[PDB]
């Protein structure tokens, strides 16, 4: 390989050996691409002309009253499409191309990736077809058709616990004999090699633009910058670019569910054993004679039953922590910020928020300038908080 | 190891090739299942590929994922699975077994734990199917150390870099999954590779010879087991009967 | 008055004597604001540090495939909230606060301006009430609870035929009491003076940037621009700063619901009478002894049953051009946007689009620059177009 | 007009103060409303203000507002309203009558028209609850040039420039709804403003004679006697017994 497969322990290329021709052409393609200045260029272009970067960063004006902490978000929620999956699924769009392929595969569980594939093809003229788990399905009704809208055709798989999970399978079986004209578009910066890498080059905007935004604004870097952690790409899309700024903390939060002590949560990273999943070997959730099991969370956006490699890593090592916020703090988090702000986040962003707002809290007199990368809107999500707060 | 090196040398002087039925442990009972094997092993098998039911086959097709999910169904476990391969080789003394297996179900409990375990139990070879033979240092190292045969699948689309790997690596035999077959088989006896078996779609006899006539040193058969098992899941005796006419059908095509 | 309230013969102030003080109160107060530099940079800060503006200006690749027809969309849809009305809720808001008012009055038909008052109110601090037509609230579930979560209170009307008409009657009466302490946050460029002014400058920065963002990707000015009227606002935030460039067309695009010979539309401009409604004169969907009638389309936001007085006014003149679009033509303008440019809009701003979508098709080797004022999004949609799409 | 001037001047000579009812024309029904202005009148009633139903009445409360409803239901409209006058006043030729309107019914069928068609009907006054002095030119020279009187509201928050304004351009009366209220009827009679009527809140004698004393020169009730109908909705017998009696009562207090 061109590049490092590994981060310490964590990473590599796990998969069948039909599938390790397409995962070396898709390194060389993006090899080539990252070089490219007129790649470079055209990825510029879409992001701002069309996605809408730069994203703002917004300074909190009541949620802080009181206490000594600044709190600003990573504007994500107001990227077309409204969720940050929006950036990588157009450089992966734009590489199919440059491999001249015009057919792409993509797996769902929400339906936000689903969405963002379909748009991204949609935009491009690609031949889209996502596979999704009938139960996901059935539950993402309104994600559907979205997708269908936009041209994507929808292949429900039910195989096993027709879910994310068995998505995935499939989307990986098609690939294998497809390859040749599709692409696969993964979702995270998870997976073999080399998507945790391009999915994290692809994200990476986020971190820089906060950089220049935070230095314009305050004159300083922040003191910590947090992010909720499905999967990871948010996460390291804002880490990247701070990660040799050693006096910057990085968080990541991870579902917690119903709480970690009740089994029913979505943490493996801090909670999980290391295993070989995905095509990688990471930190997942598996029962003690080593089957995969499956995360939990209000937000279903954070779902994955693993953690990309490169996380596992700076963990590992020290250079990032990462904590736990349950469905109740997050859906706290949800309501404060609609109140105060006026924003309505993504209850993925919520369990980000949720973490920065705990920091402030039970430390009101300690001054810090915090960044919580709000990596979608809510709309999405007020069914779930109504069925919840009306229930209750 | 032993085995395999001794059925390849026998078939040779009757001048046949290997049938090797594919099953999954425990499917659709673990009884149920001991009965099958010890069928196919009576109708003809000259070997075995035995599957471990796991959660994440991506590697697999709807008929192996069934079988797995009726396997988990009836309860069985890898724990399970090891007491009924001590079983079977109880009974069995020379048939050579090879394991289907996901790298999480060998990684679990340390890599060289799994191997011995193998060794002890008196298992032949093991197929991890997702570790490609770029990743295969350390599954490799320890199943040579237990004298297991690691076996690695030789896709459509592999190369000649591929092929001289394969052929250094591998041991037992050679999984048979553009380029002519002819030359293929050709190019692995060239560069002294295991005997190579013929994995792709083997579901009839006119498969069978073909693939010894093409070269290969016998055939797999994939699901085609797989199937008769779920088309008779409803009746059992003739789940039997219909295994054991199959099986006595592939062997009589390889001689 | 400082300004004058009439355009040509359309406009005045229409209302009881008891309200003359709060609006000739209100008119002082933008006059200053509009004066004073630093009202002017706190407005500017919010619109891009809180907004997300300016918002992108995309030129859409597909849709015009085939003709010699260049289409672009100002991305209203980008902003926070979805929609254009977030830009002068805030400076109505900004207003308030500066003439030392704590309360914040809205009404609110299919929910927007509800949720933008809402959200302005929530950030700036101040109390809000907003009146509902029970009609209304009991099809607008989802923007009641976004309203109630961002603290605002909602007061069902029911008195008449519970709908924006009889809201704003409330909103009006309320006001009439408290002027004093609360201001009337119009959700239009109609109503009284000065309203139709005041929404106006607060919307015109839409139009401002289209000019700077056209010169600079096509180096001259567009050929026509085209925004839909409900009441208004995004019109003539479009509109108001190339009134003197004659050679732009502009062209506002009213509904025609199930076609003008039904007499079932929303096109007052073009097919109604002039009356004395709303505190305004101007026209109107009335019937033939002077009774005010309701508007009809798909899209609950284009209800408005009358129009601002400034575009009465354009179209008197011959300056700007007004048409009309029907139902089925948005429906197929939404789906094209889907499917073309995966862009969801919202069925408003379709009706622009649709029309646009005219120009370029009747006439396919007609060279001509247009620009369509893309509202705002349509996931709040989704549902309505799935419904009629299934019962088809 | 002269009516007015005629009703202000004997009420001056017994030392009153006027009475003055609000109906809605048509309300509940047009004969059942007819009944009811006959009975109103018969009660003592010094003249009549008249509501004409309209759509959209942004300056009226609920008691008003569901008065309108009743009538629309009941299916009144302008033209009917129009048959009705002519017939109230051809059974009652002293009695001023005045209309309460919203200024679109004035302006369909243009303004001069609106007003013609009072003055043959024999309307005296006109109230357009929606055009402040401010937007009054037109319907003011159109309702002196046919003899009607253009009655404006003085409200509560009325400033000194407005008090000159409302004096000089009003004819008939004064409609009267901080500021001392003496100061107010002292403000109007020092710039020769016409009669002040009281119309805030007037529904109980105790206030009929306030009014009076404080140097109204009477009063306005204007949504208590739509209440009575209301409440009586149920049953008409007993809608005029109550109307009467409240009438007699508010009409007593006056002198
Ligand atoms: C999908 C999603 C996430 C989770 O994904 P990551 O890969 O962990 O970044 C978080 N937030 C939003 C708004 C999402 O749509
Ligand atoms: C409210 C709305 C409109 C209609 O309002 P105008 O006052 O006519 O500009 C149009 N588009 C969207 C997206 C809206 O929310
Ligand atoms: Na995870
Ligand atoms: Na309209």
């Amino acid at each position: 390989t061109l590049l490092n497969p590994y981060f310490g322990e964590f990473g590599g290329m796990y998969v069948p050996q039909i599938l390790m021709p397409a995962l070396n052409q898709l390194e060389e393609a993006f090899v080539r691409a990252q070089k490219d200045p007129e790649f470079q260029a055209q990825f510029a272009d879409l992001l701002k002309n069309y996605a809408g970067r730069p994203t703002a960063l917004t300074k909190c004006q009541n949620i802080t009253a009181g206490t000594r902490t600044t709190l600003y978000l990573k504007r994500e929620d107001l990227l077309h499409g409204g969720a940050h999956k929006t950036n990588q699924v157009l450089g992966q769009a734009l590489l199919a191309k440059r491999m001249g392929k015009s057919e792409i595969i993509a797996e769902t569980g929400a339906g936000q990736h689903g969405v963002a594939s379909a748009l991204a093809s949609a935009l491009l003229g690609l031949k889209c077809r996502i596979y999704m788990g009938a139960k996901d399905v059935e539950r993402q009704s309104p994600n559907v058709f979205r997708m269908r809208l936009m041209g994507a055709e929808v292949i429900p798989v039910h195989s096993g616990s027709a879910t994310l999970k068995d998505a995935c399978n499939e989307a990986l079986r098609d690939w294998s004999g497809s390859y040749e004209t599709a692409h696969y578009m993964l979702g995270t910066a998870a997976g073999p090699h080399p998507y945790p890498t391009i999915v994290r080059e692809f994200q990476r905007m986020i971190g820089e633009e906060t950089k220049a935004q935070i230095l314009d604004k305050e004159g300083r870097l922040p003191d910590a910058v947090i992010a909720c952690v499905g999967g990871g790409s948010n996460a390291i899309g804002m880490f990247a670019d701070f990660i040799n700024d050693t006096s910057v903390g990085l968080i990541g939060v991870e579902p917690g569910g119903h709480g970690i002590e009740t089994g029913e949560h979505g943490a493996p990273l801090k909670h999980g054993r290391v295993g070989i999943y995905f095509g990688m070997k990471a930190p997942m959730m598996q029962t003690a004679d080593g089957q995969i099991e499956e995360s939990y969370s209000i937000s279903a956006g954070l779902d994955f039953p693993s953690v990309g490699p490169q996380h596992a890593y700076l963990n590992s090592i020290g250079r990032a922590d990462y904590v736990s916020i349950t469905d109740d703090e997050a859906l706290e988090a949800f309501k404060t910020l609609c109140r105060h702000e006026g924003i309505i986040p993504a209850l993925e962003s919520s369990h980000a928020l949720a973490h920065a707002l705990k920091m402030m809290r039970e430390q009101p007199e300690k001054e810090q300038l915090l960044v919580v990368n709000l990596s979608g809107r809510g709309d999405k999500d007020i069914f779930t908080v109504h069925d919840i707060l009306k229930a209750r | 190891m032993e085995r395999y090196e001794n059925l390849f040398a026998q078939l040779n002087d009757r001048r046949e090739g290997a049938f090797v039925p594919f099953v999954t442990l425990g499917d659709p009972g673990i009884e149920q299942s001991l009965k099958i094997i010890d069928t196919l092993i009576d109708a003809g098998a000259d070997a075995l590929e035995l599957g471990v039911p796991f959660s994440d086959p991506l590697a697999d097709g709807p008929t192996i994922q069934n079988a797995n999910l009726r396997a988990f169904a009836a309860g069985v476990t890898p724990a399970q699975c090891f007491e009924m391969l001590a079983l079977i080789r109880e009974k069995h003394p020379t048939i050579p077994i090879g394991l289907l297996m996901y790298a999480n179900l060998v990684f679990n409990n340390g890599i060289d734990a799994f191997y011995a375990r193998c060794e002890q139990v008196g298992v032949d070879s093991v197929l991890v199917a997702d570790v490609p033979v770029e990743e295969s240092a350390p599954f490799r190292q320890a199943a040579l150390r237990h004298n297991i045969a690691p076996i690695f699948i030789c896709p459509p689309n592999a190369d000649d870099d591929l092929l001289r790997q394969v052929a250094s690596y591998g041991r037992g035999y050679t999984y048979l999954l553009a380029l002519p077959l002819h030359h293929l088989i050709e190019k692995l006896k060239e560069y002294h590779a295991a005997p190579a078996l013929q994995g792709f779609g083997i579901s009839s006899p006119e498969q069978v010879s073909a693939a010894v006539r093409a070269g290969a040193a016998g055939a797999i058969s994939g699901s085609a087991i797989v199937k008769i098992i779920e088309k008779n899941l409803a009746s059992p005796k003739q789940m039997l009967a219909e295994l054991r006419s199959f099986v006595s059908a592939m062997k009589a095509a390889s001689r």
